[PDB]
């Protein structure tokens, strides 16, 4: 074990990665949420490019 | 055209071309605090009290900084009472 | 989220007339055509109908706070 | 054609793409100026609507959702990728461009009150409030619990009435300003009890409790977020804008027998002055106007795809008058007032109207001898933390102009930081002086006598101190 | 003093001081029940 | 100064207006006996406008010269800029 | 925060007149009516009424301010007829209007019904 | 402190930012709260 | 506040004295200790004190009865061991 | 957006 | 470090000396209101609330100071605090003893804000001296400060989520320094220009040009109403311009009972032929144009921009000048009530159908855009011939350019020129034109006919590209579309070319905004600096702070700026 | 600690050094409106110092056909600093040149 | 110096639309009438909402404003229903209220359209307009409503839950003749359903002498009220308040003689 890294939501490696819209509620999680953000300190950041 | 004149005069009243900037601005012999409420600040604070300047406290800048009435409309002038006509008249209340 | 009770123009009751609308839909009526059908006439009225979107759905499919 | 170019190598799939997201929501862009779809641009990311379906799960700080979303009447291809159907933000309104009252002038807009009374864009506002109770202290708690005025030497005296046991009030129980949202305790360390360490909710929110959560967060101490709700009826200070740029707040609010009316009974939801479209040249606002009463009567909702050629306003006139209306869109309008037809015919169209995040309540700022600055003795500044507004050096300019000197001895010196210091007659620094004893000394002279009574702003005795820690020696003399 | 909780909806009491756990499920996120005190609405 | 040999103007200045009735109207405010009989006046600074209009306000007008001497204008010497 | 409530608009508070008969100075024979808590509606029907009467010379209606509830209407009549009188006949006429027209409109029902 | 009341409580107030006394209303101290403003990790440093 | 009060018609700039620096200083001998802290709360002839303000918004300086708001503060010296530049 | 002379 | 604090902006010397956050100020944001006068603003009730002016206990007002102080802080009209004479301050919110509540001489009682009380009203950028204004406190019910929209010119200011700041002054002298030299009415006249500041602007602008137009007449109960809006009536009603068949008024005859008393302006209609003057009907006017004011009543002329507008004899400012400022104030007020109340019965709308012209008038716009690009492309080969001839002083390059804009530029006014003959009477856009309301001749061509030719950094669109403005065009293209000529208007659509390059040609416009705000506060910060000290002193020279004479007498003649008029001196140009 | 830290901060370095961090990425997404969302995950910074005032970068070029909207820029002292991407447009993840 | 006799002719009479033509009246009596049928006729709707159990989606305003939105049949007890003001009673009684009861709970797994026909009143009179219907909320399964409101007696001055029309249609002049509206193009404007015109002529020639008359009204109901009592509740209520202004008046004429 060497660190954490923190993990952009519905990226390949996230939890909510290929799930069904039936599944992303049943995690109280939005169909439609785009993405693309890290929850960081629970605040959801995005990387400006 | 006052306005404009008022400005060229300000500007060329010295004899040398003043520019309004900090250096033609504060170049000029006023008061050390007013200097330092335009750009330089401690520089001009520091100068001042190296060679002992005295504020006159004539200016407008200068007053509001002390909280005293500023020499400019409603304080170039004193009031005084007078008792004279106090005494005339009816003093109803 | 959910349709409105009183069309805001003029106040005519379209709350009890969204699943009608929905229906003459699915009855492939076009939308002009069940909109006349419900007896909306005034473009505020049709209005309301046409451009109405349903959330309340999307609201109902996550579960319950409490059960 | 006649040739211009033999050898194109590539093609565009369509050239509406060449807008971003903001933009590709602004019906008939083509038809605007510039600077209008740049300002629509801005104007569309602080609408209102339902930000994400999961907005019930979700505490956030600042949410706000609108009672009836609608989609456009008026819409364009693209937006059906940006899901703007499926989340709408903003009502299609029956909008007059028409000057009644003179309150619509500037870019003020006259809202219909009946409209508002029914649901017309009526929002709420979610506020979440954090705290923490934290332990790391070594010898401070910060306990959850509800605070006692006997208990507690630290206390404060605005209502504690509402929290339960646990510190936290239950949800369902209106709060308003000036209330304990959460009551929380940090043990006193006995140097030889309790310094109150509740919060407070912000002044003049003004709502219901919605949901109250008690959790451990990251560090593993407990976690308590609450979240208030408070319905926005819209007022006549809030901000109202279209998506061609106009952008006004609510100059007044006429109920339904006050407002203009059609024949068909029709009374605008908002009304907006004639004077904003020709200098702003948003002409894009009248062609969404007629594609909408179109759309309306049609039962199809119009495209306003940017560039089309197969759409144009002579296309769309005579569509509408298909539908029995004047071919312009134009309207015999009667006053509601008298009943006489207005002698110009307004030009009366649904036209998809947003609600921004500005609103007055949010905005209004009073401050009359509240907390003072630590640093400068000055007044605080924020609405939040009842600040008084900047006096700035332009203002000092123009009172100055004006020749008000006592008005700006007052703004300058009375009303922010009014101060009085003993400075010594023979040396012009200022003196110890013990107003309780009566005894007035200055030291360097062993001089008592000669000391003077001096006001002058705080923020000047402590620039006057810190030239003094400079080794400068401002020597006020009052000679 | 009665939590419900977020991921098996049951209510649990739960004392001052307490960890905050739902019993039958584990989980740590409860929310507390909606007041007694009923609060009057303007359908305006 | 002499009372002879006044250079400055006659006509009362708008600030020197401004200054003398709102220093009046606050002698008044503290119950200072009021020349003009008033009628149904209570307001201190209308009562101070009747009294600048009777030029019976007890108020003399220090000019300060720019040379340092000064010139005191009696508020009723000096003409109303009205 | 500052609305006003909606009640406040047709509703006098404690100590508020309906009416208040106040004089016009400038010109004889006028009279300034101000009525509290009413709106349009009751002044256009007043002034239209009193604009029918050949001794009225002067009737009009204002709202000094669409927030304010009040309604200030000036009546100037001829000499021999009071402002207001003129402003009483104006109501007896309005209602006499009013109650024909609710006889004929419930005649009108009738008849439709069943006919 | 209330020099009329001896042994007075005085209610802190937010809005002006005093302690007043409860029983006659007077102001004892006008601007006294102002804005009223790791000891773990190490020590003095 | 029995000064009379006066208002200032001249304000005359100059580089303090060491000398006057040392007399007009309430602290003697110098500020000796680097902590702020000394009993607790109040060090004496340190960075903290009790003499050259008011501390807590209770306390008292011991100069002069401030109670936070009379008091203008009052200052201290120290001593360099070997002079040094103003910049 | 006028012309050379204009404004943009 | 202590240099640091005392250097910066929002140090001790500037940001907390020169200018610092004060106590009884309060913002929130502005919405208009025709009803209220000129010197009027409306405060919302909870902003009144709050702030309190302490009054001085006399024996004329203690009645009245007793009952406010009986209804306390939560009933409106109340007052918040007594101060005593030993100035203890008894907070009237938590409980004083009955025996507080009682009041004698020399108490100050500290009421809430009433109507009447004067405050000063601001908005930044506080620019010019008018940005401050004393504005008289009327309580209205919500939550927003409304100001009459006349006001709205010398604070820069619309109503588009605008604020501003209320600053109540707190004292009597502060007071009547506000009342006697701040107010509204005082500074109507700017002494920057010899102007009047305020003018009659949006509605009341462009309803008055079609009020006063020959064509208006009113039935005598439209009088009534237009009558009952004027505040300084004098109950007389004027007989009517037309008695038989039926009694009917005309706009001018009531806007003559507006002007106020006896005022005499001759001023010209923008629409004005300019060979009138030297023909026939010189005096009785074809077009109602020439507006004429003999004895404080309109002769004739159509009122506009030019007449009720900010501009050097203006009826404002000859009202301003001769009336005084009071009577200009009511008039100000009358004009908007009036002439607002008019506006309800006539109208006011813009719809599409103002922005479509004939068809025959299309043809003519196309036809100038197919002959003005047949001249381009006539240029540009020329230029390839190398049959161009450099212009002295320019490359050949620089040359061509100046021939093609020539071009493009005389094609856009002409064809503006057709859109704006095609405009009927009746067209609103017009009606703001003429009125000067709001809009140009410019927008109206650019609506209608062609939007023009988009240039960025002063030249046509340069060629992002190698060689070429976008990937669509070929390389080395100088036409007019390749280099942004916009052919469509706005009502036509842009195409998608187009489109980009009035992006381009806006997004030049933003950021000249963003720029000149940065760089004229500069300028303007450093000039006041300069000149801050220099006054009028009594000797009637201008002098600074110093003594030192900048000037004998103020301007050379010593008169103030506002007080000046434009005079012809009529000596000068005539032959001997 | 250093992923977490530079993402919640909006500093990109390390804690300890300040000197080479690059201030305003990883701002806090907006949740105002769907569309809000949306741009803020679609946006590009233009490393140009705000306080400057030169022109030329602020400009819009010919090259962003298709590439960055053209009307979708912040007005105020950031008018062409700040960019959001056009729809189709797509941004290279990257490849090896073997 | 007298009120002209109006007349009536009723040319449409249906459930929820009356259309009548006033004739021999004047505009500002007409519009006055077209005014308070929308501001001023009395109907009986909810204002006062307790609601007990909340687990919907939508929050309890929500509800609450839906459930005031919901018209109640009102057509012969809102005269005997006395304002809650006059009411001498505390709070709200049988005589100066209404009081509905809603309890819903979804348990099936199909979801529950809370509708108006769930409200139950204790008065029989007072129904929501059910004899589709209005829906309230829908509800998941697991989610329950229960709530207990009081309806009150007022006018759509308030409120518009309290407007008996959906809308009011007030034309005079079909035909321009007395020219208050003057279109720039004739032609183009469509003809007024009551136009007496030949399609040739767009607009009647200018009368001088005519003044508006025979006004043309289409009233429509939202169910709370008949259509024909809305008419006639409107004429009298301006009458009442006629008369109350009368009373006013004369009080107001002998205190200041
Ligand atoms: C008209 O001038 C005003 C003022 O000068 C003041 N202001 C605004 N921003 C700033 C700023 O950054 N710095 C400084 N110093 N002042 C600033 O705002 C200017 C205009 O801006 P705008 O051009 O956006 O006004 P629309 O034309 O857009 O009005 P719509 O139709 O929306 O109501
Ligand atoms: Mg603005
Ligand atoms: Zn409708
Ligand atoms: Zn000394
Ligand atoms: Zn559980
Ligand atoms: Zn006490
Ligand atoms: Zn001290
Ligand atoms: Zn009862």
């Amino acid at each position: 074990f060497i660190g954490k890294i923190p993990i952009m939501l519905r990226s390949t490696y996230c939890l909510l990665n290929g799930l069904t819209d039936r599944d992303l509620c049943e995690l109280n999680e939005c169909p439609l949420d785009p993405g693309g953000y890290f929850i960081i300190n629970g605040s959801e950041k995005v990387l400006i490019a | 055209y006052r306005h404009l004149a008022l400005l060229c005069d300000t500007m060329t009243c010295r004899g040398h071309l003043m520019a309004i900037t900090r250096h033609g601005v504060n170049r000029q012999d006023t008061g050390p605090l007013m200097k330092c409420s335009f750009e330089e600040t401690v520089d001009v604070l520091m100068e001042a009290a190296a060679h002992g300047e005295s504020d006159p406290m004539k200016g407008v800048s200068e007053n509001i900084m002390l909280g005293q009435l500023a020499p400019a409309g409603t304080g170039c002038f004193d009031l005084l009472l007078d008792a004279e006509k106090c005494k005339y008249g009816m003093e109803i209340p | 989220m959910i349709i409105p009770v009183r069309c805001f123009t003029c106040g005519k009751i379209v709350g009890n007339k969204w699943e009608a609308y929905l229906g003459l839909l699915q009855a492939e009526y076009t939308e002009g055509d069940a909109l006349d059908a419900l007896g909306l006439k005034r473009y505020c009225c049709r209005r309301m109908l046409l451009a109405h979107v349903d959330l309340i759905e999307k609201l109902l499919n996550y579960a319950p706070l409490e059960k | 054609e006649v040739a211009y170019c033999s050898t194109y190598t590539h093609c565009e799939i369509h050239p509406s793409m060449i807008l971003g997201v903001c933009a590709s929501i602004i019906p008939f862009p083509d038809h605007n100026q510039s600077p209008r779809n740049t300002y629509q641009s801005a104007m569309g990311k602080q609408a209102m609507g339902v930000y994400i379906t999961n907005f019930h799960v979700r505490m956030d700080t600042l949410a706000h959702v609108l009672y009836y979303p609608q989609k456009p009447l008026v819409t364009t291809r693209s937006m059906e990728y940006l899901r703007f159907r499926e989340l709408p933000a903003g009502i299609n309104s029956i909008v007059a461009i028409a000057s009644y009252t003179g309150y619509n002038q500037e870019d003020s807009v006259i809202m219909n009150r009946s409209a508002v009374d029914r649901g017309f864009f009526r929002s709420v506002f979610y506020r979440s409030y954090k705290e923490q109770e934290s332990k790391k202290g070594f010898d401070q708690e910060e306990v959850f619990e509800k605070p006692t005025r006997e208990t507690c030497q630290g206390m404060r005296h605005a209502i504690y009435d509402k929290l339960d046991d646990d510190g936290l009030i239950a949800p369902g129980v209106r709060v308003s300003g000036d209330d304990v949202i959460i009551g929380k305790t940090v043990t006193l360390p006995e140097n030889e009890t309790k310094r109150d360490c509740s919060t407070f909710l912000r002044t003049s929110e003004t709502g219901i409790v919605d949901q109250v959560m008690v959790t451990l967060n990251q560090e593993g101490y407990k976690f308590c977020k609450i979240r208030v709700r408070s319905v926005r009826i819209p007022q006549i200070g809030d901000k109202f804008a279209s998506r061609h740029g106009q952008k006004g707040t609510c100059g007044i609010q006429y109920r339904q027998e006050d407002m203009p009316f059609t024949c068909e009974g029709i009374t605008p939801d908002i009304i907006i002055n004639p004077h904003a479209i020709p200098s702003r040249m948003t002409i894009g606002h009248l062609i969404e106007c007629l594609q909408g009463k179109v759309s309306a009567n049609k039962g199809e909702i119009g495209d306003a795809t940017p560039f089309n050629d197969a759409v144009n306003v002579q296309k769309i006139s005579n569509l509408l008058s298909d539908y029995g209306y004047h071919l312009r869109g134009n309207e015999v309008l009667y006053n509601g007032f008298t009943g006489r037809k207005i002698t110009s015919q307004i030009f009366i169209g649904p036209t998809y109207y947003q609600r921004l995040k500005h609103m007055v309540d949010d905005k209004i700022h009073s401050r009359a001898r509240g907390p003072i600055q630590i640093l400068n003795r000055q007044p605080m500044e924020g609405r939040s933390r009842d600040g008084g507004l900047r006096f700035g050096e332009m203002e000092r300019d123009c009172q100055i102009a004006h020749g008000a000197a006592q008005f700006l001895r007052e703004r300058l010196f009375e009303a922010s930081d009014p101060y009085q210091v003993h400075v010594c007659n023979l040396c012009g620094i200022m003196a110890i002086a013990n107003t309780r004893t009566h005894t007035y000394e200055c030291r360097g002279c062993r001089n008592k006598t000669q000391i003077s009574l001096v006001r002058m702003p705080y923020a000047c005795k402590l620039l006057f101190q810190e030239l003094m820690s400079m080794s400068i020696a401002p020597r006020m003399m009052s000679v | 003093m009665i939590y419900i909780c977020g991921e098996c909806h049951t209510e649990n009491e739960i004392k001052s001081r307490d960890p905050i756990r739902c019993r039958e499920c584990g989980y740590r996120i409860m929310y507390k029940k909606r007041t007694k005190r009923l609060v009057v609405f303007d359908a305006r | 100064q002499a009372n002879q040999k006044r250079i400055t103007t006659p006509y009362m200045t708008k600030y020197e207006r401004a200054r003398v009735l709102g220093t009046r109207a606050l002698q008044i405010a503290m119950c200072a006996p009021v020349m003009v009989e008033l009628e149904g006046e209570t307001d201190p600074l209308l009562i101070a406008m009747k009294e600048l209009k009777a030029r019976k306000i007890p108020i003399i007008i220090r000019r300060y010269l720019p040379d340092g001497s000064y010139e005191d204008w009696g508020v009723d010497e000096l003409i109303i800029s009205d | 925060m500052n609305a006003p409530p909606a009640f406040e608009s047709f509703l006098l508070f404690e100590g508020e007149k309906k009416i208040t008969i106040n004089k016009d100075t400038k010109v004889p024979n006028a009279c300034l009516f101000t009525i509290n808590k009413e709106d349009h509606t009751l002044g256009n029907i007043i002034k239209s009424q009193l604009l029918k009467d050949p001794q009225v010379l002067f009737a009009g209606y204002k709202v000094p301010h669409p927030l304010e509830h009040k309604i200030i209407i000036r009546v100037q009549t001829t000499p021999d007829y009071s402002p207001q009188e003129a402003f009483t006949n104006a109501i007896t006429d309005l209602i006499s209007e009013l109650s024909l027209l609710e006889e004929r409109f419930r005649v009108a029902i009738k008849d439709k019904q069943e006919g | 402190t209330c020099p009329n009341h001896p042994d007075a409580i005085l209610v802190e107030d937010y809005r002006a930012g005093d302690m007043i006394c409860p029983e006659c209303g007077l102001v004892v101290g006008d601007r006294v709260i102002d804005v009223g403003s790791n000891p773990l990790l190490s020590d003095g440093d | 506040s029995a000064c009379p009060l006066r208002t200032i018609k001249r304000v005359q700039f100059g580089v303090l004295s060491p000398d006057e620096l040392k007399r007009m200083s309430v602290t003697e001998g110098g500020i000796k200790y680097p902590e702020t802290t000394e009993g607790g709360r109040p060090k004496l002839g340190g960075l903290m004190d009790p003499r050259q303000g008011v501390i807590e918004r209770t306390g008292r300086c011991q100069t002069c009865a401030g109670n936070m708001t009379e008091c203008p503060g009052h200052f201290g010296h120290i001593e360099l061991a070997k002079p040094v530049f103003h910049v | 957006i006028w012309g050379i002379g204009c404004n943009p | 470090s202590l240099k640091q604090r005392l250097k910066g902006k929002e140090g001790r010397v500037r940001g907390n000396l020169m200018g610092k956050r004060v106590d009884f100020s309060a913002r929130t944001v502005i919405t208009p209101d025709p009803n209220l006068s000129i010197d009027q603003v409306g405060v919302p009730r909870s902003i009144a609330a709050n702030m309190t002016f302490a009054e001085i206990v006399t024996p004329f007002n203690i009645d009245r100071l007793q009952e406010l102080v009986r209804r306390g802080n939560s009933q409106y009209p109340g007052a918040k605090y007594i101060i005593r004479d030993n100035g203890d301050r008894i907070d009237l919110r938590f409980h004083p003893k009955p025996s507080d509540l009682h009041l004698q001489t020399g108490y100050k009682v500290e009421r809430h804000m009433c109507d009447g009380d004067i405050v000063i009203f601001n908005r930044q950028p506080t620019l010019h001296k008018m940005s401050m204004m004393g504005h008289r406190v009327r309580i209205l019910p919500w939550s927003t400060f409304r100001l009459n929209l006349s006001v709205t010119t010398p604070y820069n200011a619309d109503f588009d989520g605008d604020e501003m700041n209320l600053h109540l002054p707190q004292s009597l002298e502060t007071r009547a320094e506000i009342q006697e030299l701040a107010m509204v009415p005082r500074m109507i006249v700017t002494p920057q220009s010899n102007r009047p500041v305020m003018g009659i602007v949006q509605d009341t602008l462009t309803a008055v040009r079609k009020f006063t137009k020959r064509d208006v007449f009113l039935e005598r109960g439209e009088v009534m109403n237009l009558l009952m809006f004027l505040s300084t009536w004098d109950g007389k009603v004027p007989q009517p311009a037309i008695l038989k068949p039926r009694p009917l008024w005309t706009g001018k005859q009531i806007f003559s009972l507006i002007i106020p008393g006896h005022i005499n302006c001759i001023r010209t209609h923008s629409t004005h032929p300019d060979d009138e003057d030297s023909g026939p009907y010189k005096h009785i006017s074809p077009g109602d144009t020439k507006v004429v004011v003999e004895n404080g009543e309109l002769i004739m002329g159509i009122l506009c921009k030019k007449s009720l507008g900010t501009s050097a004899g203006s009826l404002v400012h000859i009202s301003y000048l001769e009336m005084g400022h009071d009577i200009t104030r009511l008039f100000y007020s009358n004009i908007q009530t009036v002439i607002n109340n008019w506006l309800l019965i006539e109208g006011h709308t813009i719809g599409i159908g103002d922005s479509i012209a004939d068809s025959k008038t299309y043809q003519d716009i196309q036809n100038t855009i197919k002959k003005a690009k047949q001249d381009v492309i006539e240029v540009i080969e020329k230029a390839h011939n190398n049959e161009l001839e450099p212009t002295p002083g320019n490359t050949l390059r620089q040359t061509f350019e100046n021939q093609v804009n020539r071009i493009l530029n005389d094609a856009r006014d002409k064809t503006g020129s057709s859109a704006q003959k095609s405009l009927s009477e009746y067209n609103n856009f017009k009606s703001m034109v003429v009125s000067g309301a709001k809009g140009s001749k410019i927008n109206i061509s650019q609506v209608i006919a062609v939007v023009g030719q988009q240039n960025v950094e002063g030249k046509r669109i340069p060629f992002g590209f190698k060689h070429r403005t976008l990937p669509h065009f070929i390389k080395d293209d100088y036409g007019p579309e390749s280099r942004g000529f916009v052919e469509n208007s706005y009502l036509a659509g842009l195409t998608p070319t187009e489109f980009f390059f009035h992006a381009m040609g806006g997004r030049e416009g933003l950021i000249d905004t963003a720029v000149k705000t940065a760089e004229t506060g500069y300028i303007q910060r450093r000039l006041i600096k300069s000149m801050e000290s220099v006054m009028v002193k009594y000797d009637a020279t201008v002098r600074n702070s110093i003594n030192q004479v900048v000037q004998l007498r103020y301007g050379e003649d010593g008169l103030a700026g506002e007080s000046v008029e434009f005079q012809n001196l009529a000596t000068l140009k005539p032959s001997n | 600690d250093g992923l977490k830290y530079s993402l919640a901060t909006g500093n990109w370095g390390d804690q300890k050094k300040a000197h080479q961090a690059r201030a305003g990425v990883s701002q806090v997404l907006n949740r105002l409106t769907f569309a809000s969302t949306l741009s803020h995950l679609r946006r590009l910074n233009s490393p140009i110092g705000r306080d400057g005032k030169l022109a030329k970068p602020r400009q819009l070029h010919n090259t962003l056909w298709g590439m960055v909207c053209p009307a979708e820029t912040p007005e105020g002292h950031a008018v062409g600093l700040v960019k959001n991407l056009a729809l189709m447009a797509y941004i290279s993840v990257g490849s090896q040149p073997s | 110096p007298y009120a002209n006799q109006p007349t009536v002719r009723i040319t449409e009479l249906t459930d929820e639309n009356v259309k009548f033509i006033i004739e021999n009246t004047d505009l500002a009596v007409a519009n006055s009438i077209r005014r308070v049928f929308i501001a001023e006729v009395p109907i009986i709707a909810i204002d006062w909402v307790q609601i007990d159990a909340n687990s919907s989606v939508l929050h309890d305003e929500f509800i609450a404003h839906r459930l005031g939105l919901i018209p109640l049949t009102s057509d012969d007890i809102v005269d005997k229903l006395q304002y809650s003001r006059d009411c001498t009673c505390e709070e709200f009684c049988p005589e100066c209220s209404v009081e509905f009861t809603l309890d819903v709970r979804c348990n099936e797994d199909q979801t529950r359209h809370v509708t108006s026909r769930d409200l139950i009143s204790n008065s029989p009179r007072v129904i929501p307009v059910t004899s589709d219907d209005i829906l309230i909320v829908k509800l998941r399964k697991g989610q329950e409503l229960r709530l207990r409101a009081y309806a009150k007696k007022g006018f759509g001055k308030e409120h518009a839950k309290w407007n008996p029309t959906a809308g009011v249609a007030f034309e005079y002049d079909p035909d321009n003749a007395l020219r208050h509206t003057v279109y720039p193009k004739p032609e183009e404007w469509p003809k007024s359903e009551y136009s007496e015109l030949d399609e040739d002529e767009s607009q009647a020639p200018y009368d001088p002498n005519g003044k508006p008359e025979r006004f043309y009204y289409n009233v429509e109901s939202c169910g709370s009220l008949r259509p024909e009592t809305i008419v006639l509740s409107a004429l009298s209520g301006l009458k009442k308040k006629l008369s109350d202004l009368q009373t006013q008046l004369s009080h107001e004429i002998q205190s200041d003689v």
